[PDB]
RNA sequence: CAUGAGGUGGCAAGAAAUGGGCUACAUUUUCUACCCCAGAAACGAUAGCCCUUAUGAAAUAAGGGUCGAAGGUGGAUUUAG
């Protein structure tokens, strides 16, 4: 009973200020004369007013383009800008040597636990490295199905440990040490 | 004949929402899916044990607002965040609405654990569709 | 875990705040067996 | 080289209390507690206070069954802190409350830490025996036995005189103890043997001048010790120290007894029934001093003294009187409405028909009055003899000799 | 004591302005903990008492090193490659699958 | 259980037996 | 406005990815449109594609006794978006992917993020 | 409260195969060996025999989830061939649609 | 004090016929190579026992070993496209 916002509301009127979180419907609020439904043989389809399919839209009402612009004002900030690394990545290699991956799996509902989020696998170009004229070639022969050939570059991964802050540090850990067993030269590594 | 989700037409003095009125091969060629959360799409786990919640949170408020909902409820959810919609009938009064909206939250909030929220909203009579 | 599901639906009756069909469908048809029965 | 840049350690959930500022608090619809259909949402304030209140008896009643049978609600999915629930036992049911904690002293009997800890919590005759049994069982054992016993001034500065016989309330129960010279040598004392200390000291001279001159400069709740005795945060400064020309709600009673109210607008910008006296209180000033008040109509009760001073900002300022009719509501409150249109040819004979409507659930007699200005006339002046004239008279003579059939007893019920 | 703690309750209503708005039901909610503590790592809490790389997958710390050349040991070895291989079970979990391991060697 | 209780429009249609 | 930057330099990202995962098509277009106009406000070099849905049909009998000569079929169409985003600093992206997060759809887009931080090794 | 004496035989079933699940890690850790020659392995062997039934996970026999039927069960959205069928003709489940392929 | 509940063991093999399909009865085939320019053979490959393996408290399924049956395009009749 008096059905209000629709017949007082104005234009010229800030509407990011009257949705500021993502919403439901609330039809009384909204002014706009959409419709919904697969009208009947000869009627228009349903109003406004009492629909369901209006509250079962995912509802992008939030958020519309000025909404964008007018939150970021306060947003432009926490943000720090990105370095002139001179790019195509192969001047951003040699000082940026090792990439790895962090994913996270953004689920729903009631947890957050999911399992397959500290998958870590770690990829190193191996004209990197610069210190391998010969322990290039066993760091090569003791990985087995990594470092394909048509591309030089080395995946190791890591799912054997709960957390992903540490299998990034077993990532580190299996790319320093067979390093070394590399550069650890050894006693039939002649008698081919 | 098949029979999954029709009423089926008698006279023309039986009235009926758009929802059910629908045959269910309409599912997302003319309705939406009365509940919307991210268990079904592929691979992703926690489809399984919501559903058996998401049976519950319309047969606890087909009671607890008893003869006054509707139709069905809409049961939306983002993140750690449940979203029930609901549209309920204005025969009520409004004192006891406000009553069920907290008690039926923090009892659903401290059941899913999660927050919940209800959005109710009011029409006078029952919407009709179709006069079958 | 049906239990915790069914029995505080149990109380929610008891106390009055979800009045439930199934089992008022019940209590009012056992009500009407008692009187012949049984 | 390239110089990687600074990890912004981006202040957690301020991130999005960093949103809440871009959104204004929008006009056009009742604050946000309430539902947003028509049906849920009030229309004035006995039903928006009883509402807030019927959401709270849906906590209560609620949390009531969690808290009386937690059995249900075991299983735990993650995590929130979000479930619910002879000397050992006697310190720590000291935390859950007392009645039945405090009986255990004797039993056990039969240490100072619960004997300044289970003697507490009663504040009690028969518990003030475990009082004085407190270093028979310190400092703190000895001190706010008195402290919580200026409720339960007499019996507490008499046990403030019986301890310095042999803390911050030392300063509390003989804070508030004619008596401004022992006053004088209580705050002295206190090196004998605060915002809260000196904001006791003086709410007991507030009830009971020349230390009402003294009593400030020796902070928010500092003032509400000395805003009852006269009756930014420089611009508070600016504003309180020129107001002598559980904070605010006192200084819109000073501003209604004398611009004046727009230095507090500034602390706005910086309780449930007090807080209405910050906007209906605030009303009366900017419809007195037009395009001023018809803003800060929309911004105020939109998200019955408030519609006695509403209506005569329209008296000294034409069209917005059936406007304002609808929000009344939202005899007494419908006939100051009638007053003034009867002090044009469309919107103001309407409603008065409405406050007709009104009335069918000095006031019947003035709505002939406007209507005929710009049938259904008599049937009041039918009620008008069972329960003036120089315009019935005027109507009759346009509208002609049945009409002058209308006048021939108008002089006789006279 | 309690009268620290208490004026930390009654300071609270003095400054409880209502919700008012959208967004601070979403800031309210993790402030006590409701809502997600966005952003999401999918591991938020969740700490294994700092596990750290070496005690799950190195389980030479906790073998009571026995003579190594025995038909014994090389079950232990393989016990401790399976146990490494969990990102399920905890490192307290794992010492305890070879503490009843522990009890029943030195029986048999 | 629960999950067995059913509503009421259901259980008079299949007690009361209008069709056949 | 307060942030109280500190000693430390930046955690460095590059070509953070972002696979949302829909049902609903015009949800995950207006998804983007969001997301391109979340993302070219703070100038950052973006390209979208469509990775081809995959949709895992399966059967059910429909009758509740017999006649296994009729059936009834489900499916899920699940579709897929990515937003390819490309070298953005550590801050800057997980504020970026917060406004993100916070205001994704119902249900509708599931999302999936790749995270690559660059990192000078020891 | 389970909706048959039949859920009620099988819910035992799952917490009694779930506190001696521990020990059917390790017991039958000690079988499924080429190394510790066969009177170190058949002593063990007797051992998970006089560990009862109710307690090995092949005495379940994987049941739906509100109607206890034993088969025609959806293991991935937990509930049998029928009552998930009649959830997903309201439109009850996220993204079950026809298919018409 | 049972037509309910709970425990251990057991029940599913064929004098026979019949329904549905696989395998075949082969030269448009059989074995290997290749998976489509070859070269050899001039049949059919179950079931049955035997040995391991998988999974499992505990043996059904796979693989290998042996045997190499009935089988020569099949009546009235009938099915699908
Ligand atoms: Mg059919």
């Amino acid at each position: 009973a008096l059905p209000p916002r629709t017949e007082k509301m104005a234009v010229d009127q800030d509407w990011p200020s009257v949705y500021p979180v993502a919403a439901p419907f609330k039809p009384s609020a909204v002014p706009l004369p959409v419709r919904m439904g697969y009208p009947v043989k000869k009627g228009v389809p349903m109003a406004k007013e009492g629909n369901l399919e209006l509250l079962k839209i995912p509802n992008f009402l939030h958020l519309t383009p000025v909404a964008i612009k007018k939150h970021c004002e306060a947003l432009k900030d926490f943000c720090t800008e990105w370095p002139a690394a001179l790019d195509s990545d192969e001047k951003c290699e040699k000082h940026f040597p090792i990439e790895i991956d962090s994913t996270d799996y953004v689920s729903s509902g009631p947890s957050v636990r999911n399992p397959r989020a500290r998958v870590v696998v770690l990829r190193v170009k191996l004209s990197s490295l610069n210190l391998d004229d010969h322990a290039k070639k066993k760091l090569i022969k003791l990985v087995g199905e990594r470092y394909c050939k048509t591309t030089d570059v080395l995946t190791i991964k890591t799912d054997r440990c709960p957390l992903r802050r540490q299998n990034y540090d077993y990532a580190v850990y299996l790319l320093t040490v067979l390093y070394h067993e590399s550069w650890n030269t050894e006693e039939w590594e002649k008698s081919k | 004949k098949n029979r999954a989700a029709r009423v089926r037409v008698s006279k023309g003095d039986k009235p009926v929402t758009y929802e059910e009125a629908h045959a269910p091969h309409y599912i997302a060629h003319r309705k939406g899916w009365l509940s919307l959360h991210t268990g079904n799409l592929d691979g992703e786990d926690h489809a399984a044990e919501r559903t058996v919640e998401d049976v519950f949170l319309r047969k606890f408020m087909w009671g607890t607002f008893p003869g006054c909902l509707a139709d069905q409820l809409v049961l939306k959810r983002r993140g750690n965040q449940l979203e029930i919609c609901a549209v309920v009938l204005r025969q009520l009064s409004p004192h006891k609405y406000y009553f069920l909206v907290g008690y039926s939250e923090t009892l659903l909030s401290y059941f899913y654990k999660c927050p919940v929220r209800l959005h109710l909203q009011t029409v006078p009579s029952k919407v009709v569709y179709k006069y079958l | 875990n049906h239990h915790t599901y069914a029995e505080l639906m149990q109380t929610l009756r008891f106390l009055g705040l979800y009045r439930d069909e199934h089992q008022d469908f019940m209590d009012e048809q056992k009500r009407l067996k008692k009187l012949r029965g049984k | 080289e390239v110089v990687i840049p600074k990890k912004k350690t981006w202040d957690k959930v301020a991130v999005l209390q960093a949103l809440a500022s871009t959104v204004n608090r929008d006009t056009t619809a009742v604050p946000y507690v309430f539902q947003d259909d028509p049906y849920l949402m009030p229309a004035s304030s006995l039903e928006s206070r009883s509402f807030l209140l019927a959401k709270k008896s849906g906590e209560n009643v609620a949390k009531f069954i969690i808290n009386s049978y937690p059995k249900y609600f075991q299983k735990d999915i993650a995590i929130p802190c979000l479930m619910p629930e002879f000397e050992p036992q006697i310190k720590d049911i000291s935390e859950a409350a007392i009645e039945l904690r405090k009986v255990k002293a004797s039993v056990d009997m039969f240490e100072e830490n619960d004997e300044t800890s289970r003697r507490k919590a009663g504040h009690t005759w028969r518990a003030k025996n475990n009082a004085e049994r407190i270093f028979s069982l310190n400092e703190h054992s000895y001190c706010t036995m008195i402290r919580g016993m200026v409720k339960h001034y007499e019996q507490a500065l008499n046990l403030y005189t019986e301890l310095l016989n042999n803390d911050v309330y030392t300063f509390n129960a003989l804070i508030e103890a004619e008596k401004w010279s022992k006053i004088l040598e209580l705050l002295r004392h206190m090196v004998a043997q605060n915002l809260q200390t000196f904001n006791t000291i003086l709410k007991c001279l507030r009830r009971f001048a020349l230390q009402v001159l003294r009593e400030m400069k020796a902070s928010l709740a500092t003032y509400h010790h000395i805003i009852r005795l006269f009756d930014l945060k420089r611009s508070s400064f600016i504003i309180y120290d020129i107001m002598n020309e559980k904070f605010f709600q006192s200084a819109m009673s000073i501003c209604s007894s004398l611009e004046l109210a727009y230095q507090v607008h500034g602390l706005l910008k910086t309780p449930d029934q007090h807080r209405n006296f910050y906007y209906s209180k605030f009303f009366d000033l900017i419809c007195l001093m037009i395009d001023v008040t018809l803003k800060w109509y929309e911004d105020l009760i939109p998200s019955s003294q408030t519609m006695i001073h509403l209506l005569q900002a329209l008296d000294v300022a034409l069209e917005v009187i059936p406007k304002i009719w609808k929000d009344s509501k939202e005899s007494d409150l419908r006939e100051e409405i009638l007053m003034l249109m009867a002090r044009l040819q469309v919107a103001f004979a309407d409603c008065a028909a409405d406050i007709k409507s009104a009335y069918e659930s000095t006031s019947l007699n003035c709505i002939a009055i406007l209507f005929l200005r710009a049938q259904e006339a008599w049937k009041m002046l039918g009620l008008f003899r069972k329960h003036l004239l120089n315009e019935l008279m005027d109507s009759a003579k346009v509208s002609s000799q049945a009409i002058e059939v209308v006048e021939l007893a108008s002089a006789f019920s006279l | 004591s309690l009268w620290d703690v208490e004026f930390a309750k009654q300071l609270a209503t003095v400054n409880e302005q209502p919700l008012q708005n959208g967004f601070e039901e979403l800031i309210q909610w993790t402030k006590e903990g409701k809502l997600w503590e966005f952003p999401i790592n999918n591991e938020a809490g969740f700490d294994d008492d700092g596990s750290e790389f070496h005690e799950h997958i190195f389980l030479e710390k906790h073998l009571e090193s026995f003579p190594k050349q025995g038909p014994i040991r090389h079950f232990m070895e393989l016990v401790t490659c399976g146990l490494s291989k969990n990102p399920y079970l905890s490192v307290k979990q794992k010492v305890e699958h070879i503490e009843w391991f522990r009890n029943y060697f030195n029986e048999k | 259980s629960f999950f067995t209780k059913l509503t009421a429009d259901e259980l008079w249609k299949g007690a009361l037996a209008e069709t056949g | 406005p307060v942030v109280t930057i500190s000693d430390e330099p930046d955690i460095l990202y590059k070509r953070l990815s972002v696979l949302v995962k829909g049902h609903d098509k015009a949800v995950l277009d207006s998804y983007e449109y969001f997301a391109v106009l979340a993302a070219k406000e703070l100038g950052i070099s973006i390209k979208v594609h469509e990775p081809p849905r995959k949709i895992e049909r399966f059967t059910l009998l429909q009758s509740v006794h017999i006649y296994k000569k009729h059936r009834v079929q489900y499916e899920m169409r699940t579709l897929y978006r990515c937003l390819e985003l490309e070298h953005l600093t550590g801050s800057t992206a997980d504020v970026y992917l917060e406004y993100i997060q916070r205001n994704l759809p119902e249900g509708v887009a599931m999302e999936v993020t790749k995270t690559q931080l660059e990192q000078l090794p020891e | 409260h389970y909706v048959d004496w039949r859920m009620w035989r099988d819910v035992k079933r799952r917490k009694m195969a779930y506190e001696y699940a521990d020990e059917r890690l390790r017991i039958n850790s000690l079988r499924k060996n080429t190394i510790l020659p066969k009177i170190l392995q058949d002593v063990a062997d007797e051992e998970i025999a006089a560990l009862p039934r109710d307690s090995c996970p092949v005495r379940i026999r994987n049941r739906c989830v509100m109607t206890s039927r034993p088969r025609g069960v959806k293991r991935r959205w937990r509930l049998s061939r029928i009552v998930f069928r009649h959830l997903a003709d309201h439109g009850q489940l996220s993204g079950i649609q026809r298919a018409t392929w």
